[PDB]
RNA sequence: UAAGGCCAAUUAGUGAAUGCCCAUUAUUCCUUUGGUAAGGGCGGAAACGGAGAAAGUGUAGCCCUUCCGAUGUAGAUGUGGCCUGGAGGUUAGGACGAAGCUUAUGGCGUGAGCCUAAGAUGGACCGGCCUCUAGUGCAGAUCUUGGUUGGCGUA
RNA sequence: UGCAAGGCCGGAAAGAAAAGAAUUAGAGGCACCAAGUGGGCCUUCUUCGGUAAGCGGAGCAGGCGAUGCGGAAUGAACCGC
RNA sequence: UGAAAUGAGCGGAGUAUUUGAGCUGGCACGGGCACGCACUCUUCUCCGUGAUGCUCCAUGUUGGCGAUGGAAAUGGGGUGCCCCCACCCGUCUUGAAACACGGACCAAGGAGUCAAACAGACGCGCAAGGGAGGAGAUAUGGCCAGUACUUCUCUCGUACUGAAAGGGAGAUGCAAAAUGCAUCUGUGGUGUGCACACGUCAAAUCCGUUUGAUUUGCCCAACACC
């Protein structure tokens, strides 16, 4: 009976340790969320003031070029050339209405230009990033696709003091921080539903009244109907 | 659908269970599956993996080879430690080319009668895996060994003997028959003995 | 009756992929090289093997001492 | 020398006690409390074993093999004949004195035997009541 | 046993694994080793080099008994000495005597390191074997 | 005796899979055969043809082999077999073999009534 | 297709198999135990006949 | 005063992202099956709602939880996958009715098939399980042999 | 005491910064045994012969053959899947 | 339908906490600050139930029908009908519903077999050795054409190479002999390389240990160069 007694004794301490760890993680997540919200608001206000100062003297303010793009696949798997097939596989878009986040730098842009008839992409907003993470976000755990349900599994997956909560993931993705690749590589590709209300024309570019190609900031209205 | 072109080419062919009909082999597999699952040692995992292989993939070892490798390990040992236990998942055979050996402890699946006699007469000890699991349940202070596979006639026959650079033996029952055109310069041509890469 | 085409051949060749070349450091035989340099290198290698044997004996003796 | 593990490996797939009918595997073994064909419940080949049986007049018997006469078939099994008024907890205690891993099934079996004895009494009364009819042959 | 063959698995498959287009016909390549120089040339040359041609002198009435000549090496001599004499053997003393032609050997070859010194009686011996055994402390005696 | 209750039985399909075109030739049995003809519309899966069996029609494992009364059938041939079911009598019901005669059926029925073992055809 | 096999020489090109048109040329040993028994029986009888000569 | 041809909308200069309909596609839920699958439990806690609890390739899967794939001619392979005649073992049945035969006789199984019921059928043999063995599974070959049949009460 | 080659003893190592400064449903290599196939055809963009052809011959890719399902009233190969 | 309800939602405790908006006191931003970086209105806050439960199944409210019958109900089976869907099977062929061949119905029969040589994969015995065959001997004189026993031979292998006469394979040290000499507990060397041993690093942990990475030693199997 001593084996049973010792096992029970250790189980009690394990329970109390789990509760204490949960309580600590909650406070850390709270503080980080507050910090990020204040940072975003301050950034927007500073940009507004810079634009006003330029306009008052009649100059112009150049916006920073976008750093993040959101890309979704809009065609099925049929009659695809080997080069396009390879690029779509490397972007992890193997099924219609799969979506990912990528860095918007020179190698990525030249890869994206080669598969334009197959994709729709643009520049996401903070609300879009939050919605995708909170509602459609899954992690690669042990090889499996596991839905996000608490901050503890995020912390266990990433094992990094800079990624412990969903708001940390959101911040890294949205601002293209130092751990952009770590966070995005750690997730399963997003699997979305068809856009409610329909599309316009799969076979034409967005500029010609169709759907494929770069539609800039207007990708957010598109994705709000798919998430 | 999902584009998964050629994903079946990543699957690997591995053995999960034994084809053997030996009940004692089954008992050993049961014990070492338990140990490999419930212990952290790498020794138990390797031993469990080797117990499931086929007969041809568990080649027998020689007593003289065991002695040589044990000596090479021993010359750099602090002389205050005991020598490791030699462990072979397979058969141990005797060697008439080596008369004098030291005293060793050897664990194996099967011993030759002459090999058992030699080990005991040198002052050593023969062991079964069921005693080894009691003595060293994690595999501490062991020397895991394998027998030799190259040197088999079947391996020496593999491949075409008529292409340049090859030295495989042909399948032929009459040794004097295939010794002519294709093997001598004075005949039409001779298969080249060497080829780069 | 005598047809020729290359239509499906690249597709066949890419199923098990085009394998990359063997690395430079493997299968690096010298047979067929310029003879005098080869003959000198052989003598150097023989001396090196003798030195390796002596070094092992010295290490064994040192360990036995301490 | 020859252990229970080896014997189970030898007999698992083919035995006179294994009844495999219509896809289902049961056991004929008279030293089996469950009727399941598993190693734990095979009383004929375990070194120690115990089984719960009925007796005449609503009594419960426990038969025990204790592991000292396993080479003598006529002394292997001994009895613990007990009166009708025997608690199921007592039968379970007696069985667990030999094998701790059979206590629960022995408890349930003792209770089931008691219920069977009651039911047999009732149905026998009903049948002997109904039999008030003329018959043409006896014995 | 017939119940393990592939025909049992093929009952119901009309073609039995030989195809619809090219069928299972009688002898589509010729019989036996036909065509070894014409339409099976590649197989013959790639897997059996040397098959066609002539080589060497003839020898009309070969008898193998006068050519009988088995060999045994120096490092295998302990196969012929019983275990009681082998341990007693020592250089400079009394040595076991091995008769090769009674154990089925004619020549003694000199491969390896001898383990138990002895006196060997043989019909033939190689020069290195003779030198090695003399250095180890035995001897060779010629016999017939 | 009452059987132990389970989830509700579903039965993905209730029709049988019958051989193609067996209704037109009296010598063809209805038992299923796989069509292997090159132009067969059943094999090619046209919209209005008969279906073929496959792994997707399989039954729920928690309710496989359970009869409408809630028991699983076990075949029995004599009185002594009834003792195998006395402990698991909420799970299995006995089915008396067809060739058992009336003389022995009487004894089997009497004993099963005494022991409270359900008989499917008693 | 032939692969890498030994070149066969099985020598079975005469009418050795008995069938509807050929008598065949075959020898089986199905009487071997009976002939063994018969030889031993004859030896014992002969010994009894020539007793006591060896 | 299009139900035509070019252009443009979404309930209309009111004041704010999607008029409507239809897939073996997408998202999601339930069940099956297979994995290069991923975790956990299996010294009967004690007492006395119910039962069970096997160290395990494969089953009526040892038991739970989780994730991903599933079409296919020629062709390969697997299957405690199905069926037929005979042999070695083991366990049963039968004149209170064996084999064979009949069916708006249901039940079980994805299926090959298995089992029960009734015969107002029959009259003497035969079922399950583990091994062994083969002259071992039919819709078609201008297939073989026997028997029927529309044309026809016609020419 | 230079050069060539093979080794031994030491050092350094943003393990590859910043400048748009990669990505991966990214485990590398090595064998053995064996089947079917060796009549193709259609389309996109290049084209050679031919007055032209639902004609003959080629290059690159995708298809049908081996495949249904949802559309173009109907159609092996078009559109979607 | 509460047989472990984890809840901002079920419970206990108080009335405050801290989110924004207005308005407040070094550096940044522009040629003053629209209010970036650091130190009055507006909302509810803190605390709690481990599994001595490994698995499965058993728990509300109100009516209708069913009180032992030629009952009620659910499922299965049969036949007709309605709306929708739907080209004739096997075969050769790039292409068959084809104006391409075979096709009246039923029963029973009907097609990868046996032998011999070689090879690979898998099971079993023994191992530098393995194994006969033919035959004999005695239990043995329907059982008994089986089973039990056997020498000394034969065969495959432990050694290859040359057309042939023929010849015939260890290591280290000294040394240079066209048969040198001495020792014999031993990988011929180098690179890559399981497990084990010796230390280090990172992550988690009633927190004593795991899960990975890595230095050094010896490196088994194996591959590459000598
Ligand atoms: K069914
Ligand atoms: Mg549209
Ligand atoms: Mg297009
Ligand atoms: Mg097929
Ligand atoms: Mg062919
Ligand atoms: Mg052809
Ligand atoms: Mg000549
Ligand atoms: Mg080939
Ligand atoms: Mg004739
Ligand atoms: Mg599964
Ligand atoms: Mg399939
Ligand atoms: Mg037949
Ligand atoms: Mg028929
Ligand atoms: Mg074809
Ligand atoms: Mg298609
Ligand atoms: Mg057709
Ligand atoms: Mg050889
Ligand atoms: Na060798
Ligand atoms: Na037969």
């Amino acid at each position: 009976a001593a084996f049973k007694q010792q096992q029970t004794e250790s189980f009690k301490k394990a329970v109390v340790a789990r509760k204490a760890a949960k309580a600590a993680l909650k406070k850390t997540a709270y503080l980080r969320a507050r910090k990020y919200s204040r940072e975003y608001r301050g950034a927007e206000k500073k940009l507004v003031t810079l634009r006003r100062q330029a306009a008052s003297h009649g100059n112009y303010y150049l916006e920073a070029k976008p750093k993040v793009a959101v890309v979704t696949r809009i065609r099925g798997i049929a009659k695809v050339n080997p080069k396009q097939r390879k690029i779509l596989q490397l972007l992890r878009l193997r099924q219609i209405f799969n979506t990912v986040f990528v860095k918007m730098n020179k190698p990525m842009e030249n890869m994206l230009r080669a598969v334009e008839p197959y994709i729709a992409y643009g520049y996401p907003s903070l609300a879009t990033v939050r919605a995708m993470v909170y509602k459609r976000g899954y992690l690669k755990i042990n090889g499996q696709r596991v839905k996000i349900t608490d901050n503890q599994m995020i912390k266990d997956k990433y094992n990094n003091v800079d990624i412990v909560c969903a708001e940390d993931m959101v911040n890294q993705i949205y601002t293209c921080g130092k751990h952009f690749r770590t966070v995005t590589h750690g997730m399963w590709p997003f699997k979305l539903a068809p856009p409610a209300g329909g599309m316009r024309q799969k076979r034409r570019h967005f500029v010609e009244g169709g759907d494929y190609g770069n539609r800039d900031t207007l990708i957010n209205r598109f994705l709000a109907r798919m998430i | 659908g999902v584009d998964l072109t050629g994903i079946s080419k990543k699957s690997r062919v591995i053995r999960h269970h034994t084809y053997s009909t030996n009940p004692y082999i089954k008992l050993l597999i049961k014990l070492y599956k338990f140990l490999a699952k419930r212990t952290s040692s790498g020794f138990n995992k390797v031993v469990y993996q080797r117990l499931i292989k086929s007969r041809s993939n568990r080649a027998p070892i020689s007593l003289s080879r065991i002695a040589v490798v044990m000596k090479r390990k021993a010359v750099f040992t602090a002389k205050s430690k005991a020598a490791p236990i030699a462990v072979v998942v397979g058969d141990v055979l005797d060697d008439v080319r080596m008369a004098r050996i030291p005293a060793m402890r050897v664990c194996a699946l099967r011993f030759s009668k002459s090999a058992r006699q030699s080990i005991v007469a040198a002052g050593g000890e023969c062991l079964t895996f069921d005693q080894l699991a009691m003595i060293a349940p994690t595999g501490k202070n062991t020397y895991l060994l394998r027998g030799r596979k190259s040197g088999r006639e079947s391996v020496r026959h593999f491949g075409a003997s008529g292409v340049p650079g090859s030295h495989s033996k042909p399948y032929a029952t009459n040794r004097g028959k295939e010794t002519k055109r294709g093997r001598r310069t004075g005949r039409s041509y001779k298969r080249k003995a060497f080829r780069h890469v | 009756s005598k047809n020729h085409t290359n239509h499906n051949q690249s597709s066949k060749n890419h199923r098990n992929g085009i394998k990359g070349p063997v690395p430079l450091h493997l299968h690096n035989s010298k047979r067929g090289s310029w003879l005098p340099a080869l003959v000198n290198a052989r003598r150097v290698r023989k001396h090196n093997q003798k030195a390796a044997l002596k070094k092992r004996r010295e290490r064994i003796a040192a360990f036995a001492a301490k | 020398s020859h252990s229970v593990d080896l014997q189970w490996v030898l007999v698992r797939q083919n035995s006179r006690f294994l009844q495999k009918r219509g896809g289902i595997r049961m056991s004929n073994d008279p030293f089996n409390n469950n009727g399941n064909w598993t190693k734990r419940h095979c009383g004929f080949l375990n070194e120690k074993a115990a089984v719960v049986k009925p007796a005449k007049g609503g009594a419960i018997c426990v038969t025990v093999k204790d592991g000292s006469s396993n080479n003598k078939p006529r002394q292997t099994y001994k009895k613990t004949v007990h009166a009708a008024g025997v608690r199921a907890s007592d039968v379970s205690r007696a069985v667990a004195a030999v094998r701790p891993d059979l206590a629960d099934v022995s408890f349930r079996r003792a209770r089931r035997m008691a219920c069977i004895a009651s039911r047999t009494a009732k149905v026998a009364a009903a049948r002997k009541a109904r039999s008030e009819k003329i018959k043409f042959s006896r014995k | 046993p017939t119940r393990f063959k592939k025909c049992r698995h093929q009952r119901g498959s009309t073609f039995c694994g030989y195809g619809r287009v090219g069928k299972h016909r009688k002898h589509e390549s010729g019989r036996g080793n036909a065509g070894g120089m014409h339409h099976h040339r590649i197989n013959f040359d790639k897997y059996h080099p040397g098959y066609f041609g002539k080589l060497g002198m003839d020898h009309y009435h070969r008898k193998k008994n006068p050519m009988w000549k088995p060999t045994i090496n120096l490092n295998n001599l302990s196969r012929l000495i019983a275990a009681e004499e082998a341990a007693k053997a020592a250089k400079g003393g009394t040595l076991p005597v091995v008769d090769l032609q009674s154990s089925g050997y004619a020549k003694l070859l000199g491969n390896g390191h001898i383990q138990v010194p002895c006196i060997v009686k043989a019909r033939y011996v190689s020069k290195l074997a003779d030198k090695k055994i003399r250095k180890a402390g035995g001897a060779v005696v010629l016999q017939a | 005796v009452k059987p132990t209750v389970s989830k509700a039985i579903v039965k993905k399909r209730t029709k049988r899979f019958t051989r193609h075109r067996y209704e037109l030739f009296p010598q063809l049995s209805s038992s299923w055969r796989k069509p292997r003809g090159e132009d067969s519309p059943v094999r090619r899966r046209y919209k209005g043809q008969k279906a073929m069996p496959n792994k997707g029609y399989g039954s729920d494992r928690a309710t496989k082999y359970i009869t409408p009364s809630g028991f699983r059938n076990f075949p029995i041939n004599n009185v002594e077999d009834l003792y195998m079911l006395v402990m698991q009598n909420r799970k299995y019901a006995g089915v008396i073999s067809h060739t058992v005669g009336a003389r022995k059926r009487k004894a089997i029925v009497r004993k099963a009534m005494e022991l409270d073992v359900r008989l499917a055809n008693g | 297709p032939k692969g890498n096999n030994a070149i066969p020489h099985v020598h079975q090109k005469k009418h050795w198999n008995p069938c509807s048109s050929q008598k065949g040329n075959v020898k089986v040993f199905l009487n071997q135990p009976a002939q063994k028994h018969r030889r031993r029986r004859l030896r014992l009888l002969k010994a009894k006949k020539v007793f006591p000569r060896p």
